């Protein structure tokens, strides 16, 4: 079933956010240098890239019902691009801090935003992209952001804080707190997409990755095996598999039933930042990010 | 600054 490819992988500066394009075989990359690409992985043709800032670019969403890409950046930006024109279509200071996490929602005109200023922001760009909204209560930098996409009215940020907080749009305080006991931090948090299963997952500098039943608070399983911060974990939308990627170089792919470990990768481009599926499991693409450039599989 | 990188 597994039968790992490699559809198409680049050099470039360190990749810290990545995403795909949901009709158009498009990878989006976000770099530290300041850079963004848009690559087409099966011509493997540069679509459009922009230099947008010196700063990292460390957050990058395709908005593709708007043709647009979002991106956020360590000079505390927020810019917006129509990919077919490269007209920047809005450009404001969102934070007073570095961003680190961008989520967009899947059929209201939203975007989240987590920040080291310890708060998610909801921005509305049928509003004029107005702050619509301050999530407050973090104690560390929020890290990663994620709708629930069985319910997008709820979104998970995960913190340094070493907690997940889950909240409701147009309330102020946690629906709950996750006390992972990831005691450097959570980096990253996903969630199941289908209806079977209640369950996250989160990522940490302390070298787990923890699957959690949202109902309960219960911790359901650890997945143990990397050697450095694992920098996300992601269940994978339709094949039974988790996938994690670690500072040390490795992507893992983990059964999703036994959380045994199936397959270790080392694809060579040193450090691992970032992760993307394809929304509909399209030749079961996923895309990582790392210090050396990108790469694009299929993985089956 | 943490997590600088």
């Amino acid at each position: 079933k597994l039968d790992i490819k490699k559809t198409f992988s680049n050099r470039s500066d360190r990749v810290k956010g990545i995403d795909f394009h949901p009709t158009e075989p498009w990878v989006l990359t976000t770099l530290y240098s300041g850079r963004v690409e848009i690559w087409n992985y099966e011509t493997q043709v540069e679509v459009r890239s922009i230099q947008v800032t010196e700063t990292p670019v460390r957050a990058g969403k395709f908005i593709a019902r708007k043709n647009w890409i979002i991106v956020g950046s360590d000079d505390f930006r927020i810019r917006v691009f129509n990919y077919n024109t490269g007209e920047k279509v809005v450009d404001f200071e969102a934070h007073p801090d570095y961003i680190r996490s961008i989520a967009v929602h899947p059929t209201k005109p939203y975007v989240l935003s987590g920040s080291d200023d310890l708060t998610v922001k909801l921005w509305n760009w049928e509003n004029n992209w107005a702050l619509e909204q301050t999530f407050e209560g973090h104690e560390h930098f929020v890290m990663c952001v994620a709708f629930n996409p069985k319910d997008p009215s709820t979104f998970a940020s995960g913190c340094l804080d070493r907690t997940v907080k889950v909240w409701s749009l147009g309330q102020s305080t946690p629906n709950f707190t996750l006390t992972t006991g990831q005691e450097r931090g959570v980096n990253y948090v996903d969630y199941y997409p289908l209806p079977d299963k209640p369950y996250m997952i989160t990522a940490s500098d302390d070298l787990t990755i923890k699957i959690w039943d949202y109902q309960t608070k219960s911790c359901v399983a650890t997945l143990e095996g990397h050697m450095s911060n694992v920098s996300f974990a992601v269940f994978h939308p339709t094949l039974p598999i988790i996938i994690s990627g670690s500072e040390d170089g490795t992507l893992k792919i983990w059964n999703s039933s036994t959380y045994k470990v199936e397959k270790t990768l080392n694809v060579g481009l040193e450090r691992s930042w970032c992760i993307a599926t394809h929304p509909t499991g399209r030749k079961n693409y996923i895309a990582s990010g790392f210090d050396n450039g990108f790469t694009v599989l299929s993985l089956g | 600054k943490t997590k600088l990188l």
